[PDB]
């Protein structure tokens, strides 16, 4: 619900935070790489 | 005008009439939150300017 344009991939350093607890706009999280976004859902 | 009430907030909308000119333009320019838009078969014949 924010004004975020691009989210960086420092969002992958929080080991506690998953995508379950990141409550992003869809367009926030694809901003996030392929590999931050794949550890944020899954084990990749 | 009834999405303007909406527009502080709705982040996606997708219209798509089956072939009706989307003649004006005025609200589409309230639609500040917006990230997708999709005009689908709008008849505009050109570029909107409200995009």
């Amino acid at each position: 619900g924010n004004h975020f344009e691009i989210l960086p991939p420092e969002l992958g350093d929080c080991r506690a935070l998953k995508r379950a607890r990141l409550v992003v706009e869809d367009a926030l999280f694809e901003t996030l790489p392929s590999d931050v976004r794949e550890q944020m859902k899954a084990d990749a | 005008q009834a999405v303007v009430d909406v527009s502080s907030h709705l982040q996606k909308m997708c219209i798509h009439n089956d072939g009706t000119k989307l003649v004006m333009l005025n609200n589409l320019k309230k639609m500040t939150n917006l990230t997708e838009l999709e005009l689908v078969h709008c008849d505009l014949e050109r570029i909107p300017h409200a995009v």
